[PDB]
RNA sequence: GACUAAGUUCGGCAUCAAUAUGGUGACCUCCCGGGAGCGGGGGACCACCAGGUUGCCUAAGGAGGGGUGAACCGGCCCAGGUCGGAAACGGAGCAGGUCAAAACUCCCGUGCUGAUCAGUAGUU
């Protein structure tokens, strides 16, 4: 069994609103998806769709949490909800690395899961203000995501590029508070 | 004419002290009459007169069972006191409530 | 036709809790002043609200938007009338007006969950 987190992730939201940065939009498409994919769906694993399905369940959360902050930026009351939404985003995500051990699924996947969980867990201590904690997600998610770029081509290795280079200002951040 | 008012309202344990009452539940009555706190006062040798048609303010029940008011004299007008155990208003409304009931029940 | 995820549409069910501060309404129990309506003040309890931290909290639980608040039951402003008053004035409160704050209820959001349409694709 095979799952592409990365790749997934990063194609399900540039095509439906993160473009703009709707994640209303998106957050939807991933709720709607995890209907379909629920409803042909309905022991461990036998398809690579459980996989999509809690993935979209991280996905949800996260993709609120943002909507949450874009929000909050006015409303603080919300930003108590945000935190809440990151702290089940990460639940899921864990619960997800929790699936992609067991045996029947390859290591590449193993790898997205935990840099996955390490992203999302990066943001959350990121949100506490948890500057070390949170800086330590963010390098073992740079690490792990370098890792993967290297057995691939070049070309295949562009999108964890650029997605290092896009939890680079977040790692930058977390530097000048523990300075 | 300077003698204390008294409503029965104020020991009827079927109101609220925002309804009127000024004794503790405990110590209170059912619907007690006007009639009936005259005669209870009256009968301890105080000095009482019954106002059958003055009604309570606070009072809203337009049917006789409720209206009325007790006036009760307190004092002499020399200041004194007409009797030593009744000093103060509350201690008119604790008696009367603790003897209407020996009358009917 | 079979598989893949989008799009179309109408339903059902459902929607956490704790802290600090202030607020409202009730109710209970004490004093104190008064010829009444009433005036001064100490505690106790309950309900709700605002908005400041939060969690052994969610599948998801906004500190949304509305409406009713009547034949008596919310709170407020209360014509008349009414009770108390010598009166001033006040009580209780109707018609009418009104609501951060009884209770009720719809909408939005959120979650699960039936279902619709095109025979639409992507690809056989
Ligand atoms: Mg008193
Ligand atoms: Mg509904
Ligand atoms: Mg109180
Ligand atoms: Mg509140």
């Amino acid at each position: 069994l095979s799952l592409e987190i990365l790749q997934i992730i990063k194609e399900s939201q540039q095509q439906h609103g993160l473009r703009h940065g709707d994640f209303q939009r998106y957050r939807g498409y991933c709720s709607r998806r995890q209907r379909r994919l629920r409803k042909t769906l309905n022991d461990l694993l036998t398809d690579n769709r459980y996989l999509l399905l809690v993935l979209m369940d991280a996905e949800r959360a996260w993709s609120y949490a943002m909507q949450l902050k874009q929000e909050a930026n006015t409303e603080p009351r919300k930003r108590f909800h945000l935190l809440s939404r990151l702290r089940k985003a990460v639940k899921h995500a864990e619960e997800l690395e929790r699936l992609c051990e067991s045996n029947r699924v390859d290591a590449k996947t193993k790898l997205e899961a935990q840099a996955y969980t390490a992203y999302l867990s990066g943001m959350l201590r990121f949100e506490h203000q948890e500057w070390k904690a949170a800086i330590e997600a963010f390098n073992k998610c740079k690490t792990i995501y370098e890792k993967l770029a290297s057995a691939f081509t070049e070309e295949q290795a562009v999108l964890y590029n650029q997605r290092v280079e896009e939890i680079s200002p977040n790692i930058r951040y977390c530097a000048y508070n523990i300075g | 004419d300077r003698f204390i008012c008294i409503y029965p309202a104020y020991l009827n344990n079927k109101k609220t002290i925002a309804e009127g009452r000024r004794i503790p539940i405990s110590k209170a009555v059912e619907n007690p009459t006007a009639t009936e706190i005259q005669d209870v006062c009256s009968a301890v040798g105080l000095n009482v007169f019954l106002e059958k048609n003055k009604m309570y303010s606070r009072e809203w029940n337009r049917d006789v069972q409720y209206r009325g008011r007790v006036r009760v004299q307190l004092k002499q007008e020399d200041g004194s006191l007409c009797l030593v155990q009744f000093p103060s208003r509350k201690s008119v409304m604790l008696y009367a409530a603790e003897m209407i009931p020996k009358l009917k029940t």
